[PDB]
Protein backbone atom coordinates (compact mmCIF):
# COMPACT_ATOMS: atom_id res chain seq x y z
CA UNK A 1 0.00 0.00 0.00
CA UNK A 2 1.62 3.65 -0.90
CA UNK A 3 0.20 6.60 1.55
CA UNK A 4 0.99 9.60 -1.17
CA UNK A 5 -0.74 12.82 0.48
CA UNK A 6 -1.07 15.39 -2.25
CA UNK A 7 -0.03 19.34 -2.25
CA UNK A 8 -2.22 20.91 1.07
CA UNK A 9 -2.37 24.39 3.02
CA UNK A 10 -1.09 23.43 5.67
CA UNK A 11 -2.18 26.12 7.98
CA UNK A 12 -5.58 25.69 7.01
CA UNK A 13 -5.05 21.54 7.77
CA UNK A 14 -3.56 22.54 10.71
CA UNK A 15 -7.03 24.99 11.61
CA UNK A 16 -9.18 22.03 10.41
CA UNK A 17 -7.47 19.37 12.33
CA UNK A 18 -7.68 21.70 15.60
CA UNK A 19 -11.20 22.29 14.59
CA UNK A 20 -12.04 18.50 14.16
CA UNK A 21 -10.29 17.56 17.54
CA UNK A 22 -13.03 20.38 19.13
CA UNK A 23 -15.77 18.03 17.71
CA UNK A 24 -13.61 15.30 19.27
CA UNK A 25 -13.67 16.95 22.80
CA UNK A 26 -17.40 17.78 22.61
CA UNK A 27 -18.19 14.07 22.20
CA UNK A 28 -18.38 12.10 25.10
CA UNK A 29 -18.09 8.83 22.78
CA UNK A 30 -14.50 7.60 22.47
CA UNK A 31 -16.01 3.79 21.22
CA UNK A 32 -13.80 4.25 18.11
CA UNK A 33 -11.07 3.43 19.76
CA UNK A 34 -12.29 -0.10 21.02
CA UNK A 35 -13.82 -0.81 17.63
CA UNK A 36 -9.92 0.41 16.14
CA UNK A 37 -8.61 -2.36 18.49
CA UNK A 38 -10.99 -5.02 17.74
CA UNK A 39 -10.47 -4.86 14.21
CA UNK A 40 -9.46 -8.04 12.44
CA UNK B 1 18.11 24.33 37.79
CA UNK B 2 14.58 24.26 38.23
CA UNK B 3 12.58 22.16 39.55
CA UNK B 4 10.23 21.38 37.23
CA UNK B 5 12.81 20.40 34.70
CA UNK B 6 14.42 18.43 37.06
CA UNK B 7 11.42 16.23 38.30
CA UNK B 8 10.79 15.90 34.23
CA UNK B 9 14.38 14.53 34.12
CA UNK B 10 14.36 12.70 36.94
CA UNK B 11 10.42 10.78 35.47
CA UNK B 12 12.51 10.40 32.62
CA UNK B 13 15.79 8.92 33.89
CA UNK B 14 16.44 5.44 32.58
CA UNK B 15 17.03 3.28 35.38
CA UNK C 1 -5.81 12.02 38.97
CA UNK C 2 -6.10 15.53 40.14
CA UNK C 3 -8.23 17.93 37.50
CA UNK C 4 -5.35 20.51 35.51
CA UNK C 5 -5.91 24.04 35.28
CA UNK C 6 -7.44 26.03 32.34
CA UNK C 7 -5.28 25.30 29.10
CA UNK C 8 -3.22 28.34 28.59
CA UNK C 9 -3.60 29.88 24.92
CA UNK C 10 -0.10 29.14 24.71
CA UNK C 11 -0.62 25.79 24.99
CA UNK C 12 -3.00 25.08 22.35
CA UNK C 13 -1.14 22.65 20.75
CA UNK C 14 -1.28 20.26 22.83
CA UNK C 15 -4.89 20.22 24.20
CA UNK C 16 -6.26 17.65 21.41
CA UNK C 17 -2.87 15.36 22.90
CA UNK C 18 -3.86 16.07 26.61
CA UNK C 19 -7.88 14.90 25.30
CA UNK C 20 -6.36 11.48 23.96
CA UNK C 21 -4.56 11.17 27.53
CA UNK C 22 -8.05 11.19 29.27
CA UNK C 23 -9.33 8.60 26.35
CA UNK C 24 -6.75 6.55 27.67
CA UNK C 25 -7.10 6.55 31.44
CA UNK C 26 -8.57 3.34 31.36
CA UNK C 27 -8.40 2.06 28.37
CA UNK C 28 -4.56 1.69 28.42
CA UNK C 29 -2.65 4.16 30.71
CA UNK C 30 0.72 3.48 28.98
CA UNK C 31 -1.10 5.58 26.46
CA UNK C 32 -2.41 7.81 28.78
CA UNK C 33 1.10 8.35 30.17
CA UNK C 34 3.03 9.29 27.00
CA UNK C 35 -0.04 11.53 25.98
CA UNK C 36 0.54 13.13 29.31
CA UNK C 37 4.74 13.30 28.70
CA UNK C 38 4.38 14.32 25.33
CA UNK C 39 2.31 17.64 26.31
CA UNK C 40 4.27 18.03 29.43
CA UNK C 41 7.70 18.30 27.16
CA UNK C 42 6.22 20.27 24.23
CA UNK C 43 4.85 22.71 26.93
CA UNK C 44 8.27 23.49 28.72
CA UNK C 45 10.03 23.80 25.30
CA UNK C 46 7.19 26.66 24.23
CA UNK C 47 6.56 28.42 27.55
CA UNK C 48 7.75 27.47 31.40
CA UNK C 49 8.11 30.90 32.46
CA UNK C 50 4.40 32.78 32.20
CA UNK C 51 2.84 32.17 35.56
CA UNK C 52 -0.44 30.39 34.09
CA UNK C 53 1.98 28.39 31.69
CA UNK C 54 4.07 27.16 34.52
CA UNK C 55 1.17 26.50 37.03
CA UNK C 56 -0.38 24.14 34.37
CA UNK C 57 2.77 22.47 34.01
CA UNK C 58 3.74 21.86 37.40
CA UNK C 59 0.49 20.34 38.07
CA UNK C 60 0.53 18.13 34.83
CA UNK C 61 4.20 17.19 36.19
CA UNK C 62 1.97 16.05 39.29
CA UNK C 63 -0.05 13.57 37.21
CA UNK C 64 2.72 12.51 35.52
CA UNK C 65 4.16 11.47 38.86
CA UNK C 66 1.39 9.61 40.19
CA UNK C 67 0.71 7.72 36.93
CA UNK C 68 4.42 6.21 36.70
CA UNK C 69 4.07 5.51 40.87
CA UNK C 70 0.91 3.79 39.65
CA UNK C 71 2.41 1.66 36.93
CA UNK C 72 6.14 1.57 38.11
CA UNK C 73 6.15 -2.46 37.68
CA UNK C 74 4.83 -1.71 33.96
CA UNK C 75 7.85 -2.07 31.64
CA UNK C 76 6.67 0.09 28.86
CA UNK C 77 6.89 2.75 31.56
CA UNK C 78 10.65 2.04 33.36
CA UNK C 79 11.58 1.80 30.10
CA UNK C 80 11.19 4.44 27.48
CA UNK C 81 12.40 1.91 24.67
CA UNK C 82 9.14 -0.36 25.33
CA UNK C 83 6.29 2.74 26.04
CA UNK C 84 7.82 3.59 22.02
CA UNK C 85 7.38 -0.19 21.10
CA UNK C 86 3.53 0.14 22.80
CA UNK C 87 2.52 3.28 20.76
CA UNK C 88 4.03 2.35 17.62
CA UNK C 89 2.18 -0.84 17.58
CA UNK C 90 -1.16 0.82 18.92
CA UNK C 91 -1.20 3.90 16.34
CA UNK C 92 -0.43 1.63 13.47
CA UNK C 93 -3.41 -0.60 14.24
CA UNK C 94 -5.48 2.21 15.17
CA UNK C 95 -4.60 3.81 11.53
CA UNK C 96 -5.04 0.55 9.74
CA UNK C 97 -8.66 0.48 11.25
CA UNK C 98 -9.18 3.89 9.20
CA UNK C 99 -7.28 2.85 5.87
CA UNK C 100 -9.33 -0.24 5.77
CA UNK C 101 -12.64 1.65 6.39
CA UNK C 102 -11.73 4.31 3.65
CA UNK C 103 -10.54 1.96 1.22
CA UNK C 104 -13.61 0.00 1.71
CA UNK C 105 -15.76 2.83 1.08
CA UNK C 106 -17.29 3.40 4.87
CA UNK C 107 -17.18 6.78 5.80
CA UNK C 108 -18.36 7.95 9.01
CA UNK C 109 -17.27 9.76 12.02
CA UNK C 110 -15.45 6.20 13.72
CA UNK C 111 -12.81 6.20 11.02
CA UNK C 112 -12.34 9.67 10.79
CA UNK C 113 -11.33 9.90 14.78
CA UNK C 114 -9.25 6.84 14.34
CA UNK C 115 -7.33 8.93 11.37
CA UNK C 116 -7.38 11.74 13.87
CA UNK C 117 -5.67 10.05 17.00
CA UNK C 118 -3.61 8.14 14.85
CA UNK C 119 -2.22 11.23 13.76
CA UNK C 120 -2.17 12.87 17.56
CA UNK C 121 0.07 9.52 18.68
CA UNK C 122 2.34 9.73 15.91
CA UNK C 123 3.09 13.42 17.46
CA UNK C 124 3.26 11.61 20.87
CA UNK C 125 5.97 9.15 19.55
CA UNK C 126 8.31 12.09 18.84
CA UNK C 127 8.80 12.53 22.54
CA UNK C 128 10.93 9.41 21.98
CA UNK C 129 12.89 10.48 18.95
CA UNK C 130 13.11 10.74 15.56
CA UNK C 131 9.68 9.69 13.51
CA UNK C 132 10.03 6.23 11.45
CA UNK C 133 9.63 6.33 7.45
CA UNK C 134 6.15 5.06 7.77
CA UNK C 135 5.25 7.38 11.24
CA UNK C 136 6.35 10.56 8.69
CA UNK C 137 3.83 9.12 5.99
CA UNK C 138 0.87 7.71 7.84
CA UNK C 139 0.62 11.09 9.79
CA UNK C 140 0.49 13.27 7.08
CA UNK C 141 -1.83 11.01 5.42
CA UNK C 142 -3.61 10.26 8.77
CA UNK C 143 -3.87 14.03 9.06
CA UNK C 144 -5.24 14.41 5.18
CA UNK C 145 -7.80 11.47 5.02
CA UNK C 146 -9.18 12.80 8.34
CA UNK C 147 -9.77 16.18 7.60
CA UNK C 148 -10.73 15.52 4.10
CA UNK C 149 -13.31 12.63 4.75
CA UNK C 150 -14.98 15.25 7.46
CA UNK C 151 -15.53 17.98 4.45
CA UNK C 152 -16.66 15.42 2.09
CA UNK C 153 -19.32 13.60 4.45
CA UNK C 154 -20.26 17.37 5.88
CA UNK C 155 -20.71 19.08 1.61
CA UNK C 156 -22.42 15.55 0.09
CA UNK C 157 -19.39 14.96 -1.75
CA UNK C 158 -18.17 11.46 -2.62
CA UNK C 159 -14.19 10.62 -1.12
Amino acid sequence: RSYGTPELDEDDLEAELDALGDELLADEDSSYLDEAASAP
Amino acid sequence: QDELSQRLARLRDQV
Amino acid sequence: LAPLPPLPAQFKSIQHHLRTAQEHDKRDPVVAYYCRLYAMQTGMKIDSKTPECRKFLSKLMDQLEALKKQLGDNEAITQEIVGCAHLENYALKMFLYADNEDRAGRFHKNMIKSFYTASLLIDVITVFGELTDENVKHRKYARWKATYIHNCLKNGETP
